[PDB]
RNA sequence: UUAAUUGCGAUAACGAACGAGACCUUAACCUACUAAAUAGUGGUGCUAGCAUUUGCUGGUUAUCCACUUCUUAGAGGGACUAUCGGUUUCAAGCCGAUGGAAGUUUGAGGCAAUAACAGGUCUGUGAUGCCCUUAGACGUUCUGGGCCGCACGCGCGCUACACUGACGGAGCCAGCGAGUCUAACCUUGGCCGAGAGGUCUUGGUAAUCUUGUGAAACUCCGUCGUGCUGGGGAUAGAGCAUUGUAAUUAUUGCUCUUCAACGAGGAAUUCCUAGUAAGCGCAAGUCAUCAGCUUGCGUUGAUUACGUCCCUGCCCUUUGUACACAC
C-alpha cells in the first residue's frame, strides 16, 4: 500500500510550477529544501511530499 | 558538603526545561560539576479489561506512563546553598534536597 | 518514606479527589477544572471557575 | 598509548564487547580460548572469520570479547561478528587499504551477516493469542 | 575389559517373598516388581546390600537374594531411617512398619474397615466408589462402571 | 607457561578432578550420601552413588573461581531442575541446601575457600595455587 | 520410467477451482520450435526448468 | 553374554563394514547393554578403528 | 597449507578447510554432480558452509528460500512432530553425523550423491484435481522443478520417522541406506515407491 | 491499480469535507553532540596464582586518571520505495537486480467515519425512572454448610502414549516487571534439617539490594532398551512441614509405597505467510496460600506460499418489492 493520497498529490504540484530549477534531481539535496518554501509542521509528513515531487522529476526527465 | 538534587515527573518538557535552568546556574561562576545523570526511564503498565461485562469478545488495553528521574549533586560549602534556594518549579516536576 | 512511583500514583489519585469534589461541590459556580502544585513545606491549588466571585 | 580499538555487535540480545589490542595475538572469550565454545559443533563455525582471511595476519592482533544476552546460538553469533567488527576497526588504524578490502570482500562473499546485524527482533505478543498471530482456539457450537 | 561368559548359573524365573519376579533384568529394578518396593527404595537395598549394581537379575549367586530379604523385613535397626517406610508411625502403636506384598493389601484393606465402622465422611465415599481425595468427578472419571 | 581452569575443558576439568579426590579421599566421606535426591526436583539418585561428593566438590570449586561471591542461595538455584509435579507442567525447583552446605564445610575444611567480605566465599591463597597446578597437568595429560 | 524433457519461458496466469493449479507455457531445448502450454502442481516463474513423463499431451483450464 | 557365541562374535565382527550398537542388536540376536560392551571391548582391543567415538552413536567403520 | 599458529592453542587440523583444496569442513566439495537436469540451480550447493546454521533473512521474499544450500535446507526439512518443532541444532548434529555413513560403502563422495538421491524421489508427475465435486476427478499434470526439490525434501521426511517408532534404530542411520536407493531407483526405500504410488496414475489421465 | 472512492483516467463535474490516511509509542542504526561509581570500558597503584624468560587470569572505592564503544534517554539525523531494466494513455501502479538497520503501509499497536443491535449490564458506583420490603425488614451483623457436588454430553488447557527417548551428572545464556513505615514486602548471608521448612542477622523506597533473577528447553559424559518397560503419573494409604481465628469433602509443599487407562485417536473443526507457528521457561494479575488460567517477557526456532472466489462472509453493483415503528 504505497499509494499516495490527496493531500500529498495536490501539495506536490504546487511546488514544481515555480520552482522546476530547486527540485534537483536527487533526494538528499530537496527533502528539506521543501521545509523552508513550504511549511509542514511534521518530520514524517514532510519527507512522503519531498518524495512524491522528487519521483515526478525522474519521470518527468 | 555532598547536596544532591532529584528532580521526578512523568512529562519531558518541564524537566527538561528546569534541568536547564539548573545546569545554566551551575555554569555560573566556576562550579565544577557532574554532568545530568539520565535514569533509565521505567513504563508503568497495567492491563485491564475493556468491558466491565463479561458479555462479548476477549479484549484487553495496556494504561501505560512513563517516569523520568535525573538527579544532580553539588560540590562546595554553604556558598551556593543561600541563591539556590529559590524555586523554580513547574506544575508536574518535583524538587527534593539530599545531601551526604 | 515511600517510593518515587507510589508517592507519584498516589498523588495523581489525590489529583483525581479535588476533580470530582470541586465538580460536585461547585457545579454551580461554573467549575473548569484544577491546577495541583506542589512545593516543598507550603503548597497551592489552582482552581478555575466561572463565577469567581461566588467561589470566593 | 597500546594500539586498541573498540567495537560491538548483537544478534538477538547479546552485547559482545570485543576489546581489541596490541599483542603476541591470542585470541579468548570471557578468558577462555576457543577450543571451548559451547554446543561442540559450532566451533568450526565460530573459526569462520578467522579462517575465510586466513591466520597469517592474526600473529599480531588480540581481541578480548565479553558477551551476554540471548540462548547460546545467540552469542556465538555474537563473537564472530564482534571479533570480525574488530578486525575492520583494526584495519581501520593500522594496516594498509589494499589488504583491508580483499578481507572485507571474502567476509562478505560468503555470507553478508558477519558485517551485517541481523534486523529481525521479535515483536510484542497480542491479547487474543498466545504469541502476536496465534489466536485462542475457538469453537462453534 | 568387563565381560563375563555364562557358565550355566543364569536361571530365567525368580522366587521371592510369595511374588513372581522375571529375570533377565537389572537387579536394582528386579525388586520394584514386587507390591511395597518401589525406584528409589529398590535402590537403597541394592547399595546397602553392596551386590556390584549393575548385574542382571539372572546371574546372581544364592548368597545374596536371601540377604536383601532380611534386610529389607527389619529395616530400621539395619540404619534404613524411618522416612523410608511407606507405613511411619503406624496407627495401632505408634512404631514404624514397611508392608510388603502380603501386607500392603491386608493393612490398606484393614484401614478401609477401621475408616468404615466410624462412618468418618472418607469412609462412606470410599464405600459408594467415589473419591475421597475432593476432586470433581462432574466431568472427570466417568468410565468407572 | 600461562595455563588456567579457564583455559582448560570443563569435561576435562571435572575427570582429572574426579581422580584427584578419589585416589586421594582425606577431606572426608558425609553419612548420608548414599541417599540423596541431589534436589527436591529430581526423582532419582545419581546411578553412581560410589563418590559423586568429588564430582560436585570440583564443580563449587570450579563454579568459585571465576565468580566472585557465592552464598547456599546461588547454588541450589544453579543446581535445581524441572520436576514432572503430576500431570502439571515443568517447573523450576531449588536444590537440597543440606548437601550444599556440607560439601562447602568441606571445601573450609581443607581450606581451599573461606569466608569473604561481604558476605559469600572466596579463593583461599593456598585453594588457588592448587586449582591452578592440577589445572596445569590436566592439559599434558591428553598432549 | 522414461525420459523427456523442455523448460519454461514465461509466466501467464493460473487455473483451477482454488487456484493452486499453474499452467505456463514451456520449451524444450533442440530444435526449437517447439512451444505449448503445460500445467504444473508447484510454482513457477520466468526461466525455470520444466519436467515430466511423456513427450508431448497438453492439458487445459481444470474446472 | 555367553560362550557358543563369543566364538561367533570375535569371528563375525571383523566382517561389517559398518558397526554400531544398532547394527549389533538388529543381526546378532544382542541387547542393548551386551552390544554396548561389544563396541567398547572391540574399540579398546584393536583392528577396527574408532574414526567418531560420540555422543549416543559410535560411529564405526571397518579397518583391515 | 600455509601451517601458521596464533597465541591461542589452536589445533592446526581446523586450519585446513579452505585454506586448502576448499572441500567441506571434513568432506571433499569439488565433485558434487547433478544426476537431473530437472534440479539445476534449485539446489543451491556451490557455495559450501561450515555448519548448516546460517539463521538468515533467507524467508521472507517469494523464491528466495532455495537459495541456501541444500544441505541448510535439509536441515529444516527435520524438525517436526511438535516435540522437536524449532531445536535446530538437535538435526545440524545428525546431518553432520550422518554424512561420513555414505563415505564408506563404496565411498562416491556423499555430497556427489546427495543430489543423485533426488532424481527419482520428487513425484515425475502429480494429479491435481478438478472443482467438481463427487469422484473427485483428479487429472494428471506435470510438476513444476521447484516440486521436485522442494517437497520433494519433504518426501525424504514426510513419514521417514514410521520407521523409528518403538523400534531400536537411530534417526541416523537410516537415511545412508535409502541415499543410494534413490540414486538406483531401488524397490525398498520410501521417497522412491511413494514417487511411483504418487504417479500410479502415470498414463491415464491424459 | 492499491490492504483502502488509495490514486490516474472520465463524463456536465468544479470542488470539497470525516474515516482511511495523517499523528504518537514500542522494536530496529548512530564509533557525529550531552553526559553518568545508582551502568560501565581501558590504564596507573596494592594484593594472588601459572610457568616464570615475555604474558595471561582475577579482586580492590576514597587508589586515582581518560572515554561513552557496549547500558542508558535528551535533542536530532536517517528509507523517500532512491538507480537501471521490463508492464501501462508508455499515467497512476506492479516486477527483478544493483546501498543498508529496514523496499509485505520498516514491523506492530494506540486513536480509530455516519449508523444500527429493542446485543450484555439495575450483581459497578452514594446516579439510575418504576414497583416491592422497610424493624420476628428482602437492611446490617454472628455460627455452621452451599457455590467443588454424579446415571450422563460438550469447550477452553496440562501430562502424555519412548530412542529427535527416559534417567543421573558437567558446561549452561536473558528480558518485562515487583518489592516495607508506622507497616511489617523483596529476602541476601550464616547455621540446622534429605526435603518442604525453621533460627539469627544483612541490604533495599530501589539502574545501586533481592537479581548476572546463573530458569527450562539446549550440548559433552554415562545406565537403559523396543519390553503398557526405566514411558505415563491418573488411583489411593502413611508420615513430615508452611499459610491462615479456623483448614476434615487431603489449601499447598516434601518423603515413601500403590503404578490404571493411554499404545499417535473416525466424521468435522481450530490458528498460522516470518522470528511467524510450534517447544520451553520467566515476570506480573487474582494471594494469607494455591496455576493446569489470562497479560506481558525472553529463549530454541520448521516445512511453506507470494495466489483464488466454488464454499465460509463482507464490500461496490443490478433488479424486483401490495414493506416504511422497515421479513
Amino acid at each position: 500500500g504505497r499509494v499516495r493520497t490527496k493531500t500529498v498529490k495536490r501539495a506536490s504540484k504546487a511546488l514544481i510550477e515555480r520552482y522546476y530549477p530547486k527540485l534537483t534531481l536527487d533526494f538528499q539535496t530537496n527533502k528539506r529544501l521543501c521545509d523552508e518554501i513550504a511549511t509542514i509542521q511534521s518530520k514524517r509528513l514532510r519527507n512522503k511530499i519531498a518524495g512524491y515531487t522528487t519521483h515526478l522529476m525522474k519521470r518527468i526527465q | 558538603i555532598k547536596i544532591r538534587i532529584t528532580l521526578t515527573s512523568t512529562k519531558v518538557k518541564q524537566l527538561e526545561n528546569v534541568s536547564s535552568n539548573i545546569v545554566k546556574n551551575a555554569e555560573q561562576h566556576n562550579l565544577v560539576k557532574k554532568g545530568p545523570v539520565r535514569l533509565p526511564t521505567k513504563v508503568l503498565k497495567i492491563s485491564t479489561r475493556k468491558t466491565p461485562n463479561g458479555e462479548g469478545s476477549k479484549t484487553w488495553e495496556t494504561y501505560e506512563m512513563r517516569i523520568h528521574k535525573r538527579y544532580i549533586d553539588l560540590e562546595a560549602p554553604v556558598q551556593i546553598v543561600k541563591r539556590i534556594t529559590q524555586i523554580t518549579i513547574e506544575p508536574g516536576v518535583d524538587v527534593e534536597v539530599v545531601v551526604a | 518514606l515511600i517510593s518515587k512511583k507510589r508517592k507519584l500514583v498516589a498523588d495523581g489519585v489525590f489529583y483525581a479527589e479535588l476533580n470530582e469534589f470541586f465538580t460536585r461541590e461547585l457545579a454551580e459556580e461554573g467549575y473548569s477544572g484544577v491546577e495541583v502544585r506542589v512545593t516543598p513545606t507550603k503548597t497551592e491549588v489552582i482552581i478555575r471557575a466561572t463565577r469567581t466571585q461566588d467561589v470566593l | 598509548a597500546v594500539p586498541s580499538v573498540q567495537t560491538f555487535g548483537k544478534k538477538k540480545s547479546a552485547t559482545a564487547v570485543a576489546h581489541v589490542k596490541a599483542g603476541k595475538g591470542l585470541i579468548k572469550v570471557n578468558g577462555s580460548p576457543i577450543t571451548l565454545v559451547e554446543p561442540e559443533i559450532l566451533r568450526f563455525k565460530v573459526y569462520e572469520p578467522l579462517l575465510l582471511v586466513g591466520l597469517d595476519k592474526f600473529s599480531n592482533i588480540d581481541i578480548r570479547v565479553r558477551v551476554t544476552g540471548g540462548g547460546h546460538v545467540s552469542q556465538v553469533y555474537a563473537i564472530r561478528q564482534a571479533i570480525a567488527k574488530g578486525l575492520v576497526a583494526y584495519h581501520q588504524k593500522y594496516v594498509d587499504e589494499q589488504s583491508k578490502n580483499e578481507l572485507k570482500k571474502a567476509f562478505t562473499s560468503y555470507d553478508r551477516t558477519l558485517l551485517i546485524a541481523d534486523s529481525r527482533r521479535p515483536e510484542p505478543k497480542k491479547f487474543g493469542g498466545k504469541g502476536a498471530r496465534s489466536r485462542f482456539q475457538k469453537s462453534y457450537r | 575389559s568387563l565381560v563375563v561368559q555364562e557358565q550355566g548359573s543364569f536361571q530365567h524365573i525368580l522366587r521371592l517373598l510369595n511374588t513372581n519376579v522375571d529375570g533377565n533384568i537389572k537387579i536394582v529394578y528386579a525388586l520394584t516388581t514386587i507390591k511395597g518396593v518401589g525406584r528409589r527404595y529398590s535402590n537403597l537395598v541394592c547399595k546397602k546390600a553392596d551386590v556390584d549394581l549393575h548385574k542382571r537379575a539372572g546371574e546372581l549367586t544364592q548368597e545374596e537374594l536371601e540377604r536383601i530379604v532380611q534386610i529389607m523385613q527389619n529395616p530400621t535397626h539395619y540404619k534404613i531411617p524411618a522416612w523410608f517406610l511407606n507405613r511411619q508411625n503406624d496407627i495401632t502403636d505408634g512404631k514404624d512398619y514397611h508392608t510388603l506384598a502380603n501386607n500392603v493389601e491386608s493393612k490398606l484393606r484393614d484401614d478401609l474397615e477401621r475408616l468404615k465402622k466410624i462412618r468418618a465422611h472418607r469412609g462412606i465415599r470410599h464405600f459408594w466408589g467415589l473419591r475421597v481425595r475432593g476432586q470433581h468427578t462432574k466431568t472427570t472419571g466417568r468410565r468407572r462402571a | 607457561p600461562g595455563v588456567s581452569v579457564r583455559d582448560v575443558a570443563a569435561q576435562d576439568f571435572i575427570n582429572a578432578y574426579a581422580s584427584f579426590l578419589q585416589r586421594q579421599g582425606k577431606l572426608e566421606v558425609p553419612g548420608y550420601v548414599d541417599i540423596v535426591k541431589t534436589s527436591s526436583g529430581n526423582e532419582m539418585p545419581p546411578q553412581d552413588a560410589e563418590g559423586w561428593f568429588y564430582k560436585r566438590a570440583a564443580s563449587v570449586a570450579r563454579h568459585i573461581y571465576m565468580r566472585k561471591q557465592v552464598g547456599v542461595g546461588k547454588l541450589n538455584k544453579l543446581y535445581g531442575g524441572a520436576k514432572s509435579r503430576g500431570v502439571r507442567p515443568y517447573k523450576h525447583i531449588d536444590a537440597s541446601g543440606s548437601i550444599n552446605r556440607k560439601v562447602l564445610q568441606a571445601l573450609e575444611k581443607i581450606g581451599i575457600v573461606e569466608i569473604s567480605p561481604k558476605g559469600g566465599r572466596r579463593i583461599s591463597e593456598n585453594g588457588q595455587r592448587d586449582l591452578d597446578r592440577i589445572a596445569a597437568q590436566t592439559l599434558e595429560e591428553d598432549e | 520410467t522414461p525420459v523427456t524433457l523442455a523448460k519454461v519461458i514465461k509466466v501467464l496466469g493460473r487455473t483451477g477451482s482454488r487456484g493452486g493449479v499453474t499452467q505456463v507455457r514451456v520449451e524444450f531445448l533442440e530444435d526449437t520450435s517447439r512451444t505449448i502450454v503445460r500445467n504444473v502442481k508447484g510454482p513457477v516463474r520466468e526461466n525455470d526448468i520444466l519436467v515430466l513423463m511423456e513427450s508431448e499431451r497438453e492439458a487445459r483450464r481444470l474446472r | 553374554l555367553d560362550q557358543e557365541k563369543y566364538d561367533r562374535i570375535l569371528k563375525e565382527v571383523p566382517t561389517y563394514r559398518y558397526v554400531s550398537v544398532s547394527v549389533l542388536v538388529d543381526r546378532l540376536k544382542i541387547g542393548g547393554s551386551l552390544a554396548r560392551i561389544a563396541l567398547r571391548h572391540l574399540e579398546k582391543e584393536g583392528i577396527i578403528k574408532p574414526i567418531s567415538k560420540h555422543s549416543k552413536q559410535a560411529i564405526y567403520t571397518r579397518a583391515t | 597449507f600455509t601451517p601458521v599458529v596464533l597465541a591461542t592453542p589452536i589445533p592446526e587440523e581446523v586450519q585446513q578447510a579452505q585454506t586448502e583444496i576448499k572441500l567441506f569442513n571434513k568432506w571433499s566439495f569439488e565433485e558434487v554432480e547433478v544426476k537431473d537436469a530437472s534440479l539445476v540451480d534449485y539446489v543451491q550447493v556451490r557455495q559450501p558452509i561450515f555448519v548448516a546454521h546460517t539463521a538468515g533473512r533467507y524467508a521472507n521474499k517469494r523464491f528466495r528460500k532455495a537459495q541456501c544450500p541444500i544441505i541448510e535446507r535439509l536441515t529444516n526439512s527435520l524438525m517436526m512432530n511438535g516435540r522437536n518443532n524449532g531445536k535446530k541444532l538437535k538435526a545440524v548434529r545428525i546431518i553432520k553425523h550422518t554424512l561420513d555413513i555414505i563415505n564408506v560403502l563404496t565411498d562416491q563422495n556423499p555430497i556427489q550423491v546427495v543430489v543423485d538421491a533426488i532424481t527419482n524421489t520428487g513425484p515425475r508427475e502429480d494429479t491435481t484435481r478438478v472443482g467438481g465435486g463427487g469422484a473427485a476427478r483428479r487429472q494428471a499434470v506435470d510438476v513444476s522443478p521447484l516440486r521436485r526439490v522442494n517437497q520433494a525434501i519433504a518426501l525424504l521426511t514426510i513419514g521417514a520417522r514410521e520407521a523409528a517408532f518403538r523400534n531400536i534404530k537411530t534417526i541416523a542411520e537410516t537415511l545412508a541406506e535409502e541415499l543410494i536407493n534413490a540414486a538406483k531407483g531401488s524397490s525398498t526405500s520410501y521417497a522412491i515407491k511413494k514417487k511411483d504410488e504418487l504417479e500410479r496414475v502415470a498414463k491415464s489421465n491424459r
